[PDB]
């Protein structure tokens, strides 16, 4: 079905590197140079106050929409990944449900500016005080701290591509029917990532990467905060949250 | 249901 479901040679691992990096370039949502160029474009004190004054439900809806757009690009990335379309429908769903948010959380470090602790949101950079209307300050501060720690690694685009392919192709997700097929694909993606790091003298990042439990905790925290919001505004979720967001998080 | 997810995966 796919070469990467079996033992792969060095040449085939070198191709996997190129393939993953290409899949990522084509599905990235925003170019790194565009995000970097816009760093000087920061929300004014008046603009921040305006975001803080929005109703809780309006802020949640805007954030659920922006998240859904980012996730859509992660779905496209998954589809372009060697071997993903060869897995059964159950497993593709299992992988995307558990990993799509994790991939978005990793991709977000490109949009995070560690110099002033701001993130690119709705056309400009803003600090964590911009999301105060959500009423989930601990979750927001935990997300900014994660983006801050990832930023300290100075990831290249190729590294993010290879590391996110691995965040998604995780053979330990409960509910996988073809676990051994996913284990082999994960092994080959692990080799591709570690090969690229070896080749670029970047193996020192391996020890600095966050533990898998960190990404799981951030995703569980998001689902917990959504459940609190859902109990307060059930009609808002039902009527105005994107259907893809609800399939993944509700 | 996973209606949207199924649709996204089957759209070539
Ligand atoms: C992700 C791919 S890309 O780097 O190309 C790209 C694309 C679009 C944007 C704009 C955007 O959509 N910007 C957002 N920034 C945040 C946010 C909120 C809190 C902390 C942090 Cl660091 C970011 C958002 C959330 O809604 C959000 C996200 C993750 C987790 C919880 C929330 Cl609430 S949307 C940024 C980056
Ligand atoms: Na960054």
């Amino acid at each position: 079905e796919n070469l990467y479901f079996q033992g792969a040679s060095l040449t085939e691992i070198e191709h996997l590197v190129q393939s993953v990096c290409k899949s990522y370039r084509e599905t990235c949502q925003l170019r790194l140079e565009d995000l970097l160029r816009q760093r000087s474009n920061i929300f004014s004190r008046e603009e921040v106050t305006g975001y803080q004054r929005k109703s809780m439900w309006e802020m949640w809806e805007r954030c659920a929409h922006h998240l859904t757009e980012a996730i859509q690009y992660v779905v496209e990335f998954a589809k372009r990944l060697s071997g993903f379309m060869e897995l059964c429908q159950n497993d593709q769903i299992v992988l995307l449900k558990a990993g799509a948010m994790e991939v978005v959380l990793v991709r977000m470090c490109r949009a995070y500016n560690a110099d002033n602790r701001t993130v690119f949101f709705e056309g400009k950079y803003g600090g964590m005080e911009l999301f105060r209307a959500l009423g989930c300050s601990e979750l927001i501060s935990s997300i900014f701290d994660f983006s801050h720690s990832l930023s300290a690694l100075h990831f290249s685009e190729d590294e993010i591509a290879l590391y996110t392919a691995l965040v998604l192709i995780n053979a330990h997700r409960p509910g996988l029917q073809e676990k051994r097929k996913v284990e082999q694909l994960q092994y080959n993606l692990e080799l591709a990532f570690h090969h690229h790091l070896c080749k670029t003298h970047r193996q020192s990042i391996l020890a600095k990467l966050p533990p898998k439990g960190k990404l799981r905790s951030l995703c569980s925290q998001h689902v917990e905060r959504l459940q609190i919001f859902q109990h307060l505004h059930p009609i808002v979720v039902q009527a105005a949250f994107p259907p893809l967001y609800k399939e993944l998080f509700s | 249901k996973h209606k949207i997810l199924h649709r996204l995966l089957q759209d070539s």
